[PDB]
């Protein structure tokens, strides 16, 4: 009963996976901003030719 | 006005744009004065060497004979002080020949005339200095321009041209004197005529400027090509055919070919000089256009370049993962892309590197390496301050050019701003605080957009190079320099230790081992060398190659685009070239692109930028090129020059392999865009180059001519003065002597150059006095004089030394030999004690004194620069660092450390080195004495240094001409110089100083020859033995006989080293606790951690030296004051001086102890720091604070030594045959004492060793290797175990071993040692009894603290006493016991008759020649009441071999050792010569019954003095306990021998099952033990047994007749019952041996 | 007691969600690698264009964190 | 069993995990719109050349 | 006791967020596909220069 109730819950695992999905959100934000930085360079490449 | 012509040496390139501007339409006020004074025939500025070559002076204009006599006196004093009086005539005759020969004297007088013109014109306020006559040449100086005229031709030039001419004359004077001194001290004779012929031949070239310097540039590769062409044995060479020397200068070709014919080593010495000739004037237009073309030229397309960059990324990933798995034992954080191979996945899970990934590097295109570390964006102060000049901003490009050139060239003004818009140096950027926030500066390099004001680089030509079109370095903006520092530091610290090719070069031990293996292998025929030279290395790299590896490095360090911004940065960077009087145009304040002087954007950063990445890329493509063709290779990289070592394959020869390797390297170099020219690459089996040292056939070529002819910049961080010139000369001679140039050559050259440097600057009153010149050369900086090369012991020695005893010894030799009184020494030294003690000078230099240094150039150093920076600092990083006075804290810490009650200056400086204030004073020292800090310190009061130089000159002339005397030094220049040095330190400092005074080795030891030595010289002497008669051949041929936060770590190592030797003081613990708190470690406790000099190394391989000084200094555990490396270096220098003076070494020689007061017993003494320290710590000087995560000793040291020796034998059996001849061990076993081994209990060591070997449980091949290399006399640790077990007291004290010794039967001492170490594998019988003495806590003792426990092991234990055993004594009439003397295997009767003779003649002393067999001498030494004095004649080898055989110590007690080493001839009653008076002789008797109650039958009838004396009537006396000469391991009782019969039967049957071991010799040991069996078996003994041996059903069946067909025949012969112990051991109750007998042993009992 | 424990137990559920976020992380690392290979070619093309003109250096990476 | 009940507490964690997954989804839709815009720009390369 | 363990667990929300994770997976796959297409476009740009 007690050890089964230990097996039911891990709040620390939920916290690790929450931080693990937050860092993936950070990676999405960095890729979006970096891809707009690529867009400015390719826009000037269209303007050059 | 301002100071003019502020250089005294060439430090700038030679340019001719100002001369062209002066000759064509100049309106400057001094250019008109320059133009008005030229002649009609004006030569161009590039033809300056055509005019300076015709300068001639009248002969013998300077009276320099007093210098010759003074130099002879100086060298005579030094050579007499070293007590090597047979080189004396050789050295001053070289100096006398050099200064009397007309051409060298003319060059020297030309040098003095040039340097007096330089001294007269430099640092003057006068713009125009008038007519200055140099022989037939008249010189006029008009500011920066110089006009020179001989008769009617003139040359208008710059001042750098005149300095180049003066440096040419200086270099030739150095070259000629070095050539004379080298020719006097070397086997090939004088080569001065070839030097003068070379000078005249180069001086006779009448060609244009470009062809002339083409010949001078190609003079060295052509000579190396000739040496390669005549002396390659395995590869072909066409390197000589490229060059045009045979068609341009035929006389030079004939001279180089005749130098090839006499000596190739001489050709490589002579051809390596490149600056003794003149220097080119750079064609700036064509070279500038060629550089600006080569920085933007494409040889390969971008599309192929990026693909090859991906290919190089693959091998970079492969090598980096291999390094990380080898070091950290695990895979790094990696990401496997879709499509990855399964072997990568399985090796990732198993954590292993498979040996098949090296050839399959294309699989690593799917392995992305994740974050491993972080970028350190805060550089330290070492690399920030120095070595480069900078530009603040791009609005400062207008301050590198002249305005008048911009007006004449372009027609408008420059619009220069008034101010220079910021600093021009790194240290001014620190003081103005532009480097306060480094990450804010490097954030634009992170975002990928550096600011517009930072993209500029000025290309500056390099000086003193033989390229007529120039080579250019880069001067850059501050931000790009900080980017360079951070990127190079990151690659040097975090990536390159994981790359193996760079890591073997970074490690000194691995590189040294690789160079030694290359040296031994090229002469045999393998390991040929390929040299690659990239002429366009720095300009050839392209962004498309670098971008993928830069992307991987940016992903590894969690820094975005930081490594990838430098590749695309040259596309946006403005490039201009520093050429005054040729400026670029300005349009709107910016440079305008023209292709010659400006380039807006290139494709490479330049020279020296991105140095670490480019080496990695080059190594990557070379590894690809050599791995595609299956070679074994090693790459030695030096940037643009690459040296590749390729080993021979069995299938192919060297030539085809070399052609394939060259094709592969050319192919993969071309794909990366670095095309290798075939004319610049070569292969060889005789020549290679590494570390600016050239090796010919594996021997380093001498570099005496190149190093001594180099001209240094001098006057560093100071005004010009005599002291800095003497300091740089002395440092040059010391650096030459350390870099494999002979000490005598550098010393004599330094003496000559020292006197010429004095003659340039001193008036004739000083310089016509010989005695004052000799004394002034022999005072030195140790007692306050000028820096002299004569007083350095570091020339001849490599370790740390004490100058003061050598200095006082030189002055004593000066007074006793040369006619100079002590009053003149008092006049010159002028010893002036300080009123108060300055302890900071003691903690900086422990060997110094408290005297005044009056000739030292005075910059205030300690307080003025600190006050200036703390006043003029406008921002942070200086106010934080210097918020408190560092000097007052330093003096307070020095007074706290001066309260040590035994004042030990070495430990005082060692504790001072672990303080933050020491680091602060180091940063101030880099603010004073470094590169680019000369600019600020000289620019502040730029005018005043010109007056300061003249003030110092007048002060030093008035000081040297003053005739008053100082402190009387007469008590300190008599008697022993050790006590004189200690009394001088006690007088001057006021307290006694312990631990800094090292005795002078020439006073401490005196050399002799053994041909006239007496007995008293051999009491305390060091003996050298040559194996052959030594001549000048053996000096070059090798012989047989062998040769930050880390301050916290250093603090804890020193804390352990204090605590283990039992010094305990509360105040010292408080002070080290304050050090630990100022360095951020707040934890309370953490307990964690031959060879000589290189000039005598080859001759040391022909000499055997040992320590036989034990009669007065090495018989006790007390240590004394002998530094043994220096003594061995001194003895080898004596040998070198005998050979180089025309003598030979055919007799052994000695170093006898002469001064008894130089041998002081060192007081191992606790030091108690009395007062409480007032230091209190700082905590503001370390910017990176480290984090807190970041039993009796005898038994612990016994277990640790046991497991260390066991693992040392393990790495010996894993070592190859070339590795076991080296003395390298696992944990540095060689440099350990012998006395503490005698203090240490070894029973615990033997049980620890045995339990480690049975805990290893090795496989069959390694056990076979153990038994094979221990049954033979191989392995360095076996020699270590012999040297440990030399004394038999350690043998008898081992309580397992006296029980074990009845079991084992040993033929020799090393046999007993081998049985002791490898018995548990073959016999567990005694292991079952002594396996119970195990303790697991002592096994857990770490190897790291073993040196600490050894430093604890020396004091606790005691040494045993040794015991004298007894053998047969005979004499008078008695009972016959058994007459046992050498019954094992030796002529026992030879001992019998000599014992009977020496006992009836009643001799008290006996003399034994070394022709006698050793065991007869062992019996004669163990006879009591007899003194054995051998005839050695200086060779201790016979006594050492005699001592190794015995097991009691009676040879070490009954032999008179000084009289044995002092004996040569017949002096008494002897055994050993053929016929003479008092000679005992052996005559063979064919038939005698020998009617004697003792012994049964005689073979040899002893005759003496041509007579026979009746020895047949004597008998014995009773015996006592015997030695191992009687061999009690096989005694009368058989149950110990039956246990040996049980064991040897079990020994062979186990060793048959051992793989890789064919049992012939161990079977021979079994055969000897069964011969001892066959003595008593009673069945007929076959002399030859067919003796079939084989295993059947996992049971080894071995007998005479073959039991089965699979048994193998082993032929054994020579079995006979020769010992008399056969009759002795025949016992009652036969069949008792059959009781408890194996059936196989019964089968070997009953023969067939 | 056991029934309340067996409805409260979600070891398998949390392990499935953790493994699925690991699949998300691996796919994101793959996308980052492909995006970096895109950045190489576009930056080298603009760099080859920029030689000899006065074109500015445009940013390539956004900002340092914090 | 009060402290074990507080260590059983998961009500806030699942809700804030839902918020994290929601903002991740919105970030991926915005980056997908950026991807479509970037494709629309880079198709002009061979139109110009 | 029983109501506390009922409060500390939300199994239905776990199932909904797992389904939302699956939706996130599908969006990640289609973004990888359009990255592959624009990779091909940029590669054929850089081939013709
Ligand atoms: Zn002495
Ligand atoms: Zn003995």
């Amino acid at each position: 009963t007690i050890q089964t109730a230990q097996r039911c819950d891990h709040s620390d695992s939920i916290r690790i996976l929450g931080e693990n999905i937050k860092i993936l959100d950070r990676s999405m934000k960095t890729m979006m901003e970096t891809m707009k930085l690529m867009m400015e360079k390719v826009d000037l490449l269209y303007a050059s030719t | 006005a301002g100071i003019n012509r502020t250089d005294q040496s060439l430090k700038n390139p030679l340019l001719g744009t100002e001369v062209s501007f002066c000759l064509k339409s100049s309106s400057l006020p001094h250019h008109v004065r320059a133009l008005g004074q030229i002649k009609a025939r004006n030569l161009a500025s590039c033809d300056y060497y055509l005019l300076f070559r015709q300068v001639v002076l009248p002969p013998e204009v300077y009276p320099i004979g007093v210098l010759i006599r003074a130099a002879e006196a100086i060298l005579t004093v030094i050579v007499s002080a070293w007590k090597l009086e047979h080189m004396t005539k050789t050295l001053y005759s070289s100096v006398r020949y050099a200064l009397t020969n007309p051409r060298v004297r003319a060059q020297l007088e030309l040098h003095i005339a040039y340097q007096r013109i330089v001294g007269q014109v430099s640092y003057s306020r006068e713009a125009d200095i008038g007519p200055k006559r140099l022989g037939n040449m008249s010189l006029q100086f008009v500011q920066s321009l110089v006009i020179a005229t001989i008769d009617t031709t003139s040359c208008l030039m710059t001042y750098n041209h005149f300095l180049a001419a003066a440096d040419t004359a200086k270099s030739r004077c150095h070259l000629l004197i070095a050539s004379v001194v080298q020719g006097a001290l070397w086997e090939q004779g004088s080569f001065l005529d070839h030097i003068i012929n070379l000078i005249d031949t180069i001086d006779s070239i009448n060609l244009p400027h470009d062809d002339y310097f083409t010949i001078i540039k190609s003079i060295s590769p052509y000579s190396q090509g000739l040496v390669m062409g005549r002396h390659n044995v395995s590869v072909s060479s066409d390197f000589a055919s490229v060059f045009t020397i045979p068609e341009s200068c035929p006389q030079l070709d004939s001279l180089l070919k005749k130098l090839l014919q006499l000596d190739p080593v001489l050709l490589l010495m002579v051809s390596s000089v490149q600056k003794s000739w003149y220097f080119p004037e750079i064609r700036m237009v064509d070279g500038s256009r060629e550089q600006l073309h080569k920085m933007r030229v494409e040889l390969e397309t971008p599309q192929a370049l990026l693909s090859y960059g991906h290919t190089l990324l693959s091998i970079f990933r492969a090598e980096f993962i291999k390094g990380y798995v080898s070091k950290n034992a695990k895979w790094p954080p990696v990401h496997l892309l879709p499509g990855c191979d399964k072997s990568i996945k399985n090796a990732r899970e198993l954590g292993r590197w498979s040996p098949a990934f090296d050839r399959r590097w294309q699989l690593f295109a799917k392995v992305v390496i994740l974050r491993i570390a972080d970028l350190d964006m805060d550089p330290d102060f070492n690399d920030i301050v120095s070595d480069k000049a900078i530009i603040s901003s791009r609005r400062d490009w207008v301050f590198e050019y002249n305005a008048a050139a911009f007006w004449k060239k372009y027609g408008e003004r420059l619009e220069r701003p008034p101010a220079r818009s910021g600093p021009s140096r790194l240290v001014n950027a620190l003081i103005d605080g532009r480097l306060d926030n480094i990450p804010a500066l490097l954030e634009p390099f992170y975002r990928g957009a550096v600011e517009f004001e930072d993209r500029l680089t000025v290309l500056v030509p390099k000086e003193k190079e033989l390229k007529v079109k120039g080579r250019f370095f880069s001067k850059q903006t501050l931000a790009i320099r900080i980017y360079q520092v951070v990127a190079e530091a990151a690659l040097k610290n975090e990536v390159m230790p994981y790359l193996k090719t760079h890591s073997m070069t970074m490690s000194s031990t691995a590189l040294t081992h690789l160079l030694n293996r290359l040296s031994h292998t090229i002469t045999k025929g393998d390991s040929f060398v390929i040299n690659l030279d990239y002429s366009s290395w720095c300009n050839g790299f392209r962004p498309e190659l670098q971008a993928p590896i830069c992307r991987q490095l940016d992903q590894m360090f969690n820094c975005g685009y930081f490594f990838r911004t430098g590749c695309t940065l040259p596309c946006f960077t403005t490039f201009i070239i520093q050429d005054r009087f040729n400026p670029p145009y300005s349009f709107r304040g910016e440079p305008v692109e023209d292709g010659v002087t400006c380039a807006v954007g290139t494709k490479t950063m330049g020279e020296g930028m991105r140095q670490k990445l480019w080496t990695i890329l080059t190594s990557c493509w070379e590894i690809i090129a050599l791995r595609e063709i299956n070679v074994t290779f090693n790459i030695l990289g030096q940037g643009d020059n690459q040296t590749i070592i390729i080993h021979k394959s069995a299938s192919q020869n060297n030539q085809l392999l070399a052609e394939r390797a060259l094709g592969a390297l050319y192919k993969h170099a071309r794909l990366a865009g670095h095309n290798l020219k075939v004319e610049e690459c070569w292969v060889s089996d005789c020549l290679y180059e590494y570390g600016k040292k050239l090796f010919f056939r594996g021997v380093p070529v001498p570099g005496c001519l190149k190093q001594l002819s180099r001209v240094t910049d001098s006057t560093g961080e100071l005004f010009p003065n005599l002291y800095s010139k003497l300091a740089c000369l002395t440092s040059s001679c010391l650096s030459a002597a350390m870099a494999d140039t002979s000490p005598w050559v550098a010393l004599a050259t330094g003496v000559c150059l020292y006197l010429i440097e004095l003659y340039v600057e001193l008036p004739p009153a000083i310089m016509q006095d010989e005695s004052l010149l000799t004394t002034l050369c022999l005072v030195g900086p140790s007692i306050g004089g000028l820096p002299t090369p004569a007083t350095l012991p570091s020339v001849f020695f490599r370790g740390m030394s004490d100058p003061l005893p050598f200095q006082l010894a030189l002055l004593q030799t000066l007074i006793k030999t040369t006619g100079v009184t002590c009053s003149l020494v008092n006049r010159v030294v002028k010893l002036r004690i300080a009123p108060y003690p300055d302890w900071l000078s003691l903690v900086t230099d422990p060997t110094s004194l408290n005297i005044a240094q009056v000739y030292r150039p005075e910059r205030q150093i300690r307080r003025w620069i600190e006050e200036a920076i703390a006043t003029s600092s406008h921002s942070s990083r200086i106010a934080t660092f210097f918020q408190q006075p560092l000097t007052e804290m330093a003096q307070l810490l020095a007074r706290d450390l001066s309260t040590m009650m035994p004042l030990r200056p070495r430990d005082m400086s060692a504790l001072f080195a672990l303080s933050n204030v020491a680091y602060g004073l180091s940063i101030i020292d880099l603010f004073q004495k470094s590169s680019t800090v000369v600019s600020a310190s000289q620019a502040v009061h730029i005018e005043d240094v010109a007056l300061e130089s003249v003030r110092y000159k007048e002060s030093i002339i008035q000081g040297l001409l003053d005739t008053t005397e100082g402190y009387n030094m007469q008590p300190y220049l008599e008697g022993c110089t050790y006590l004189a040095a200690k009394q001088l330190r006690r007088l001057t400092w006021g307290r006694d100083l312990v631990g800094v005074t090292m005795p002078f080795v020439a006073e401490q030891f005196h050399p002799h020859s053994s041909v006239g030595a007496k007995a008293e010289l051999y009491l305390d002497a060091i003996i050298y033995c040559p194996q052959e008669t030594l001549r000048s051949h053996h000096l070059t041929t090798r012989g047989d006989q062998p040769l930050a936060a880390n301050l916290v770590k250093d603090t804890l190592v020193l804390h352990q080293w204090y605590k283990v030797r039992k010094v305990t003081d509360p105040h010292l613990n408080t002070l080290m606790a304050r050090f630990l708190l100022e360095k951020g470690y707040t934890s309370d406790a953490r307990p964690s951690i031959q060879g000589l000099t290189g000039y005598v190394n080859i001759l040391s391989t022909w000499l055997r030296f040992s320590s036989d000084y034990l009669h007065s200094f090495s018989k006790s555990s007390d240590d004394y004051t002998i530094h043994f490396q220096h003594v061995f270096t001194y003895g080898c220098l004596y040998a070198d001086s005998v050979i180089r003076s025309g003598g030979v070494i055919s007799t052994p020689y000695l170093l006898s102890a002469s001064c008894k007061t130089c041998f002081e017993k060192i007081d191992s003494e606790e030091f108690v720091l009395a007062c409480e320290p007032q230091y209190r710590g700082a905590e503001w000087l370390i910017t990176k604070p480290v984090t807190v995560p970041e039993f009796d000793p005898c038994v612990s040291a016994s277990y640790c030594l046991g497991i260390l020796i066991g693992k040392s034998f393990l790495v010996d059996i894993r070592a190859s045959g070339q590795d076991i001849m080296e003395q390298r061990t696992w944990a540095n076993l060689e440099r350990f004492s012998i006395s503490d081994m005698q203090k240490l209990p070894w029973s615990i060591v033997i049980r620890s060793l045995w339990r480690f070997l049975i805990g290893a449980r090795l496989l069959q091949f390694e056990k076979a290797g153990l038994i094979r290399m221990l049954y033979a006399a191989t392995g360095p640790t076996f020699s270590f175990l012999m040297k440990v077990f030399q004394d038999s007291a350690l043998l008898m004290d081992c309580a397992p071993l006296d029980r074990l010794s009845p079991r084992i039967n040993f033929h020799s001492r090393g046999d007993l040692v081998a049985k002791l170490v490898l018995l548990p594998f073959i016999n567990p019988g005694i292991v079952e009894i002594e396996v119970s003495g195990i303790n697991s806590k002592y096994h857990a003792v770490s190897e790291a603290n073993m040196d600490l426990y050894i430093a604890a092991a020396k004091s606790v234990g005691v040494k045993p006493t040794q015991f004298v055993e007894e053998t047969n004594d005979f004499t008078a009439r008695g009972h016959h016991h058994g007459c046992y003397s050498l019954s094992w295997s030796k002529s026992r009767n030879q001992s019998q008759v000599l014992k009977m003779v020496v006992r009836k003649l009643k001799l008290c002393v006996l003399y034994i020649y070394p022709t006698v067999d050793p065991a007869v001498a062992l019996d004669l030494c163990h006879l009591p009441a007899l003194t054995i004095i051998l005839v050695l004649g200086g060779d201790p080898a016979y006594y050492e071999r005699l001592l190794e055989m015995d097991l009691c110590g009676a040879v070490s007690s009954r032999v008179d050792i000084p009289h044995s080493l002092a004996a040569r001839t017949h002096k008494g009653f002897t055994i050993g010569p053929d016929t003479g008076p008092g000679v005992i002789r052996l005559d063979k008797l064919e038939s005698v019954c020998y009617a004697h109650p003792c012994l049964e039958e005689l073979e040899f009838n002893a005759y003496l003095d041509s007579e026979l004396v009746d020895i047949s009537d004597m008998c014995c006396l009773p015996l006592a306990t015997p030695c191992k000469a009687l061999f009690r391991p096989i005694y009368r009782s058989l149950q110990s021998f039956r246990l040996a019969l049980m064991d040897n039967y079990s020994f062979v049957m186990d060793l048959i099952l051992i793989r890789g071991l064919d049992i012939r010799p161990h079977l021979e040991e079994f055969d000897e033990l069964l011969v001892v069996g066959q003595h008593i078996l009673g069945q007929p003994v076959l002399v030859e047994v067919v003796y079939y041996v084989g295993v059947v059903g996992k049971r080894p069946v071995l007998a005479r007749h073959p039991w089965s067909a699979d048994l193998k025949r082993i032929t054994v012969g020579g079995r006979a019952p020769c010992p008399s112990a056969a009759r002795l051991r025949d016992e009652d109750c036969q069949g008792s041996l059959l009781v408890g007998l194996p059936a196989g042993l019964t089968q070997l009992l009953i023969i067939d």
